[PDB]
């Protein structure tokens, strides 16, 4: 994050043989675009939802400085 | 009109400042922003660079007491940002910087504090104004020598690996 | 300017003369909110003496413990969860009990820190200036330890040394 | 004050005292030269070349993000010729 190498959050995701709530295929990934749904839970993405948040995020916190405060901008 | 540049004519927001007024801004820069908030940059950047200047130059020939202290100010901020010096370093500025928001806020807005000015004379260098305006003339000169130095510092010492003559 | 801690900027208007420790510290304008400055002169004056007994406790579970085996844990972090929750909720109802009725004293009165406590009476017969310049010692000596035991509670949690 | 206005342009004030002084001549080439670069940026980050996690570019992603500004800038343009600026 520091370093700027972002994608390192997203290298080896869960794979399709993943079993939700158990190391067996897990990855290591946190941030990922994935799309479509867990091949098991038949749901989103944990690394998707977690992105898709961290995206959210930036957007909205940027965004609240729009408006006029005590600061002249 | 100007007296920096004889061609084109003085600026028109550059009149008189104790800062080192020469008339020099042939883009008008002035003209785009407030003269105060301009003059605040100049003298933050000066600070820096020659802070930077002293550093990197020091760093090169006698910085070593430790071990990860042993590198040559090229390699000195992957090592030390691994290590965790710029870290403390980084929040400290970022605490003073937060405080300078409100000081440039609080200028540009109505008080009377000059731009650069942090009210930071605890050995009492300067004491009358004459004193006070010549070492500032002196300090933004100063600055924007070791802005050029550094700059190109850095540029040479990227564009090989060396000592002092870079 | 009229900021004594930072000569530069200009104090926010409540902060001016009285109300001893008032040295112009408010860069974020948090006092332009506050209707008076008691309740905020309140809530730091508590924190003060929370900090100043936590750090004294820290340095003295460090070096002194009670005869018990229960409070022979030497990491305060640690002795949070090693001693007994009895002793814990005592000290906690203790603490409560002092904290109703000056629940229903502090939002208030004009001056909510002063709890009438002085037992040895170290201020009766003090002059305006010696009780003011004790309050400026308590201040000072609190905002001090706040950092102090903020200081010692990160280093426990990020490198297990409760000390140095 | 009073940005309120019924006349063919604005008045300048709504561009903001920073925006409120610069000529339209520098205006209108930086909305375009920004509008060009941030074009560009977006069909190299995509389009010409196709995305992926090893490739995003800080410099085309901001760069893309001229674009939306550029609009903002020939607006501001557009005000500041019209007002005699
Ligand atoms: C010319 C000045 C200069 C330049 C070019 C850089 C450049 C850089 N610094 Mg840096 N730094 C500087 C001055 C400078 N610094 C100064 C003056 C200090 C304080 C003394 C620091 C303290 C500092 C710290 C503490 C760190 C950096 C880091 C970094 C790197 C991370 C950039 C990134 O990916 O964004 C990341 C983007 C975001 C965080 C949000 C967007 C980058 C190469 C980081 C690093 O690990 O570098 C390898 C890091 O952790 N810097
Ligand atoms: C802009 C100001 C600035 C910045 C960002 C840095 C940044 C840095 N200096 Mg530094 N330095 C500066 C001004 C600055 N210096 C000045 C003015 C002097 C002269 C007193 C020095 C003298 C100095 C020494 C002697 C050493 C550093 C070192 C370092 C590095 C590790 C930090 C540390 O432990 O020492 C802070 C880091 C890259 C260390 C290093 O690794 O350099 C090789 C080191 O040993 N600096
Ligand atoms: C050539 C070096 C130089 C000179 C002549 C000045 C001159 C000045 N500085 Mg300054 N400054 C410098 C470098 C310099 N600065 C650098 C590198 C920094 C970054 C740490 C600062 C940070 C700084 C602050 C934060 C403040 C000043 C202020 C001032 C003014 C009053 C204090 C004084 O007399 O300093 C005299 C300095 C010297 C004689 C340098 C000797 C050091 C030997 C090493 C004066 C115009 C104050 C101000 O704005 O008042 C208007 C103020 O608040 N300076
Ligand atoms: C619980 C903490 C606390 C509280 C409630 C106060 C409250 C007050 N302080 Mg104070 N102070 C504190 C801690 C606190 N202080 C510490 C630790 C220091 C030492 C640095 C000081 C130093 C200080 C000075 C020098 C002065 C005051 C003053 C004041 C009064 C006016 C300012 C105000 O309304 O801010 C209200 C403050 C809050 C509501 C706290 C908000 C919490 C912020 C967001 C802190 C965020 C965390 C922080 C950035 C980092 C903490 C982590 C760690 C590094 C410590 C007010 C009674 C002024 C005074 O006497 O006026 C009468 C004055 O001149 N304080
Ligand atoms: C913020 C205030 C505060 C809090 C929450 C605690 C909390 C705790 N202390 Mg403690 N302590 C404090 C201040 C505080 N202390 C001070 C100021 C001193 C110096 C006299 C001590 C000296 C002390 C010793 C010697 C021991 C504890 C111990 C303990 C733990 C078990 C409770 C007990 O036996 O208390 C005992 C409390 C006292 C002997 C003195 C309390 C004085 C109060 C605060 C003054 C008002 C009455 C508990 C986590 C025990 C423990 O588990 O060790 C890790 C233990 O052996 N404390
Ligand atoms: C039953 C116990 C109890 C009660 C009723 C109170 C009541 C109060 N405390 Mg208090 N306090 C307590 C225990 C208690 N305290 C303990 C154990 C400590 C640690 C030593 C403190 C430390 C403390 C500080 C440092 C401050 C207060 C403050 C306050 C006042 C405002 C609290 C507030 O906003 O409500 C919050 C409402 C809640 C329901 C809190 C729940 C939070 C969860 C349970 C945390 C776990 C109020 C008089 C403030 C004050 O008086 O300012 C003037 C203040 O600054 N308290
Ligand atoms: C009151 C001033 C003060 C002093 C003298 C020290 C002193 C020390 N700190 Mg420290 N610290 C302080 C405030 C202070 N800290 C504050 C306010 C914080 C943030 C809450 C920290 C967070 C902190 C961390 C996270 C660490 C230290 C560590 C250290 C030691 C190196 C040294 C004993 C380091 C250490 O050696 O830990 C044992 C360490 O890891 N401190
Ligand atoms: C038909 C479309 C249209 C037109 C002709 C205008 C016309 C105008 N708008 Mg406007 N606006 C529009 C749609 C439009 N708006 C929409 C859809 C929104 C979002 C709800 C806004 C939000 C908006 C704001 C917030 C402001 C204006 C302002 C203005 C005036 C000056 C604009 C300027 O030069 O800014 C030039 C701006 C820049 C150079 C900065 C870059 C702006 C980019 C576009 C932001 C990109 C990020 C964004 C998320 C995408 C002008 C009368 C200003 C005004 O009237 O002041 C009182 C003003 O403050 N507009
Ligand atoms: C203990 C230690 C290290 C070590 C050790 C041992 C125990 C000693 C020995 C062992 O053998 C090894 C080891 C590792 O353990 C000490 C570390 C060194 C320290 C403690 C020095 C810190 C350096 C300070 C710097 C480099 C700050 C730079 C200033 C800036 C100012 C920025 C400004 O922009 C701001 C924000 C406002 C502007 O207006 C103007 C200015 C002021 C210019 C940054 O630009
Ligand atoms: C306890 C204290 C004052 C206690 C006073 C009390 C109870 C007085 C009570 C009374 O007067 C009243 C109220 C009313 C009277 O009628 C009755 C009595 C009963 C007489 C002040 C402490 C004040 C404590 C202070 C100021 C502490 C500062 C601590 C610092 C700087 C520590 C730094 C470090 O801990 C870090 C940060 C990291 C470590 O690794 C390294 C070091 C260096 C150890």
């Amino acid at each position: 994050f520091f370093s700027g190498n972002w994608k390192a959050y997203a290298q080896n995701p869960d794979t399709a043989s993943h079993i939700f709530g158990s190391g067996e295929g897990s990855g290591t990934a946190i941030l990922t675009f994935l799309g479509g749904f867990h091949p098991q839970t038949k749901s989103l993405w944990l690394t998707d939802m977690a992105h898709h948040h961290l995206a959210i995020a930036v957007l909205f916190i940027v965004a609240g400085h729009m408006y006029r405060t005590n600061w002249l901008i | 009109k100007s007296k920096a540049v004889p061609f084109l004519p003085r600026p028109a927001a550059l009149d008189g400042s104790v800062v080192g007024d020469v008339g020099f801004d042939p883009v008008g820069f002035t003209s785009w922003l407030p003269l105060s908030y301009l003059q605040e940059a100049e003298i933050k950047h000066c600070r820096i660079a020659m802070l930077a200047t002293l550093g990197w130059i020091v760093a090169d020939f006698v910085h070593l007491p430790g071990a990860v202290h042993e590198v040559s100010s090229l390699a000195a901020h992957d090592v030390a940002v691994k290590s965790g010096a710029l870290a403390q370093i980084l929040i400290w500025t970022s605490i003073a910087e937060a405080i300078s928001v409100i000081a440039i806020s609080q200028m540009l807005e109505g008080s009377g504090r000059q731009p650069g000015d942090f009210k930071f004379d605890p050995l009492n260098f300067a004491k009358d104004e004459k004193s006070l305006k010549k070492m500032q003339l002196s300090e933004l000169k100063n600055g924007r020598l070791a802005m050029l130095a550094f700059s190109g510092i850095v540029t040479q010492a990227a564009l090989t690996g060396h000592a002092f003559p870079y | 300017a009229q900021s004594k801690a930072l000569p530069f900027l200009k104090a926010p208007a409540k902060l001016d003369g009285s109300l001893a420790g008032d040295f112009g510290f408010d860069p974020m304008g948090i006092s332009d909110q506050v209707a008076n400055l008691k309740y905020v002169r309140a809530a730091e004056l508590k924190h003060c003496r929370v900090a100043m007994l936590g750090f004294l406790g820290w340095v003295v579970q460090q070096y002194v413990h009670l005869p018990g085996e229960i409070y022979a844990e030497s990491n305060p972090l640690k002795a949070l969860t090693s001693v007994p929750l009895l002793s814990q909720i005592q000290i906690f109802l203790f603490i409560g009990a002092i904290e109703l009725a000056t629940l229903d004293q502090t939002y208030t009165a004009d001056k909510p820190w002063d709890l009438g406590f002085d037992p040895l009476n170290f201020s009766k017969g003090k002059s305006e200036q010696q009780m003011k310049d004790l309050e400026v010692k308590e201040l000072k000596n609190g905002r001090v330890a706040m950092i102090a035991i903020m200081g010692l509670i990160a280093q426990t949690l990020y490198t297990g040394v409760p000390l140095f | 004050e009073s940005t309120y206005w019924e006349g063919k342009a604005p008045p300048s004030v709504v561009l903001g005292p920073f925006l409120s002084k610069i000529p339209s001549g520098v205006l209108g080439p930086a909305s375009l030269v920004a509008l060009i670069v941030g074009s560009y940026c977006t069909h190299e980050s995509n389009i010409f070349n196709t995305l992926t996690v090893d490739t995003i570019y800080p410099a085309y992603v901001l760069g893309s993000f001229l674009t939306p500004i550029s609009w903002g800038l020939h607006v501001a343009a557009w005000i500041q010729k019209m007002n005699k600026a």
